[PDB]
């Protein structure tokens, strides 16, 4: 339902066939689905509401917390440890939406996968790409970065591959 | 129970915070302060590590029998 959002889950249409039985038996499956619908769903459905109708007498909100953008490590000072702890709580903030958003194009691959049977080789591609863009990302923020790591060891990565990375290019223009 | 027994993330941020600047001033008097000692017992300039020296209101200057002392 409603409960998520549809674009951050997608899934296909669920086209689903129609019974066209070639065969007057009568079929087992439907009799006891009815059996089971009218003795399980129904009670089922009626606590429910009733539990619903209870909650919207007393109905409160809870807000998602915002938080600001405070200056990185890249523009603190050596020893200044304000603006040093102020960046190492947005960096951990920031690593800890990545694992979720790396979580999420997991779920996705996980539900493509169970969703699409024998053809899930083929009609999960787009996925399976998404989901090794996306720890390819991941692996160049964060891999290797050990325990008791920090905003400081992250920079010292990114700033030895962005050095590999201009070393290359500035070869490869010298070709 | 957040209510009873918690109180908002912006206090401990704010507390470590002041924690976070009084270990920071404390260590960099910590190694002025070392500094300071080795500088004064090198040089002996400072109020630190001022080794006695004679009275100068000790010495007699009167005549000593002797015109050349
Ligand atoms: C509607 C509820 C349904 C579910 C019920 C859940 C049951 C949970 C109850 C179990 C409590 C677990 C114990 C944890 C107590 C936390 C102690 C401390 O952290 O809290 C203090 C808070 O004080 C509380 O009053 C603690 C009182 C709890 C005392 C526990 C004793 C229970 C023992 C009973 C044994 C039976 C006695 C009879 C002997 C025969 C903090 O002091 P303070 O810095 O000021 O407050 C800061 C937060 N403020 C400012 C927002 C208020």
């Amino acid at each position: 339902p409603d409960s998520w959002d549809k674009d951050v889950y997608p899934e296909p249409p669920r086209r689903t066939p129609a019974p066209a039985p070639q065969t007057s038996l009568p079929n087992p499956v439907t009799y006891l689905t009815k059996i089971f619908d009218l003795l399980v769903d129904r009670p089922v459905t009626l606590a429910r509401e009733f539990i619903e109708q209870q909650h919207a007498k007393n109905r409160y909100y809870y807000y998602h917390r915002e938080f600001r953008r405070v200056p990185d490590i890249t523009e603190c000072e050596e020893k200044d440890i304000l603006c040093m702890f102020e960046a190492e709580m947005q960096w951990r903030r920031d690593y800890k939406v990545d694992q979720e958003i790396v979580n999420i194009i997991q779920e996705r691959l996980k539900a493509c996968q169970q969703r699409e049977g024998e053809s899930y080789r083929q009609n999960c591609a787009k996925e399976l790409e998404q989901f090794t863009q996306v720890s390819k990302a991941f692996q160049d923020r964060y891999s290797d970065l050990g325990a008791h790591y920090s905003a400081r060891k992250c920079l010292a990565k990114q700033k030895q591959r962005m050095l590999a990375e201009r070393k290359a290019a500035k070869e490869a223009a010298a070709a | 129970i957040a209510r009873t027994f918690y109180d908002g993330p912006e206090k401990n941020y704010e507390k470590t915070m002041a924690i976070l600047q009084i270990e920071a001033e404390k260590a960099e008097l910590r190694l002025k302060e070392l500094e300071v000692r080795r500088l004064m017992r090198a040089r002996g300039d400072g109020p630190w590590y001022q080794y006695p020296t004679i009275d100068k209101a000790l010495i007699d200057h009167s005549p000593k029998t002797t015109p050349d002392n």
